[PDB]
């Protein structure tokens, strides 16, 4: 029904580690965009519109991340385990899951935040960003087909 | 020339070599006639093949032998439209069979062993036009693809242009070509 966002270590691999930042203690929220921008080069002669190629640029996702730890000791273990989680790998993967589509991107630590500002039992609110090495593609099993008399 | 980096031919031989490429797809290169349009955005410049010299007039002096200098009067050598060298006096013209414009240089000349003035076709080698040659750099078309070593006939806005592809150009964003028109029209 509602949409999924899973934050992966390493998918494809043996030491996966598998974050729910829909459902877990460490959520994602509010992401910036999940479109996209295009340069198409179009160049104009005397009124008529002549079209270049179309570089497709991918912009940072931001998301409001927020923590649900129980006590001030949770809630920065969580902070000092996810964060670390992401930097330990060279990128990580970002898995938007749906009713339609389970596409991925793979993302890169750009800028997170941590302040003084907490709610109840040492709450978290911080804003998260990445930055885009490729945004959604299908990661799917491919095999082989068989042909009967 | 195209530098190419390939296995040996021979199965036996299992080195991988370098060579240089001076052949074409067709043994017996045939002209091709095509048109480039504006919207392919073209750049326009022209070359040089052949080193001539661009003061087609020529104000020459020549050393009187009694004085050892060059105490007598300058005489006056213009270029034709057609390619011939006359002194200025000499011509009796209206003036459509001259430039368009009057490129002028002064020029000292010494007196052969002989003593005898030098040669007009001496002068004519120096005073004598180049070769105007038109660079055109546009878009490769997908309608009649254009590759590098094919003699080709481009018509651009109008006006006929013969010559070669010299290069190519593989970017990100297009795929260009270099037309060196090599001249030798009349
Ligand atoms: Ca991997």
């Amino acid at each position: 029904m509602v949409r999924q966002y899973k934050i992966h270590t390493n998918l494809d691999g043996t030491d996966d580690k598998v974050w729910d930042v829909t459902n877990g203690k460490v959520r994602f929220y509010q992401p910036s965009n999940l479109g996209l921008q295009s340069t198409n080069n179009i160049w104009q002669s005397n009124g008529i519109g002549v079209m270049g190629t179309r570089s497709i640029t991918q912009p940072q996702i931001e998301f409001k991340l927020e923590t649900f730890g129980e006590s001030l000791e949770e809630n920065y273990q969580l902070m000092k385990d996810f964060v670390n989680d992401i930097l330990s790998k060279k990128f990580v993967t970002l898995e938007y899951q749906t009713e339609i589509f389970q596409v991925y991107a793979d993302l890169a630590l750009a800028d997170v935040t941590k302040t003084e500002g907490y709610g109840k039992n040492g709450t978290f609110s911080e804003k998260i960003t990445f930055d885009i090495i490729t945004k959604w593609y299908t990661y799917e099993n491919l095999t082989f087909d068989k042909i009967q008399n | 020339p195209t530098t190419t980096i390939q296995h040996a031919p021979s199965e036996t031989d299992p080195r991988n070599l370098l060579f240089i490429n001076f052949a074409s797809r067709n043994w017996n290169r045939k002209r091709i006639t095509t048109r480039v349009d504006i919207k392919q955005s073209v750049t326009m410049d022209t070359e040089t093949i052949v080193d001539r010299s661009a003061y087609n007039f020529a104000v020459v002096f020549v050393k009187n032998k009694a004085t050892d200098d060059y105490t007598d009067p300058p005489k006056m050598y213009i270029a034709k439209n057609n390619g011939d060298v006359i002194d200025y006096s000499t011509y009796h013209g209206d003036g459509t069979d001259l430039p368009d414009v009057r490129t002028a240089k002064t020029l000292f000349y010494d007196r052969d062993d002989h003593g005898n003035p030098p040669e007009l076709s001496t002068i004519k080698v120096e005073i004598s036009p180049s070769t105007i040659v038109t660079r055109l750099i546009f878009n490769q078309n997908e309608l009649l693809p254009l590759y590098v070593n094919d003699l080709v006939d481009i018509w651009y806005e109008g006006k006929l242009y013969s010559g070669y592809i010299a290069d190519r150009v593989k970017t990100e964003f297009n795929d260009r070509l270099i037309f060196v028109e090599s001249g030798d029209k009349p």
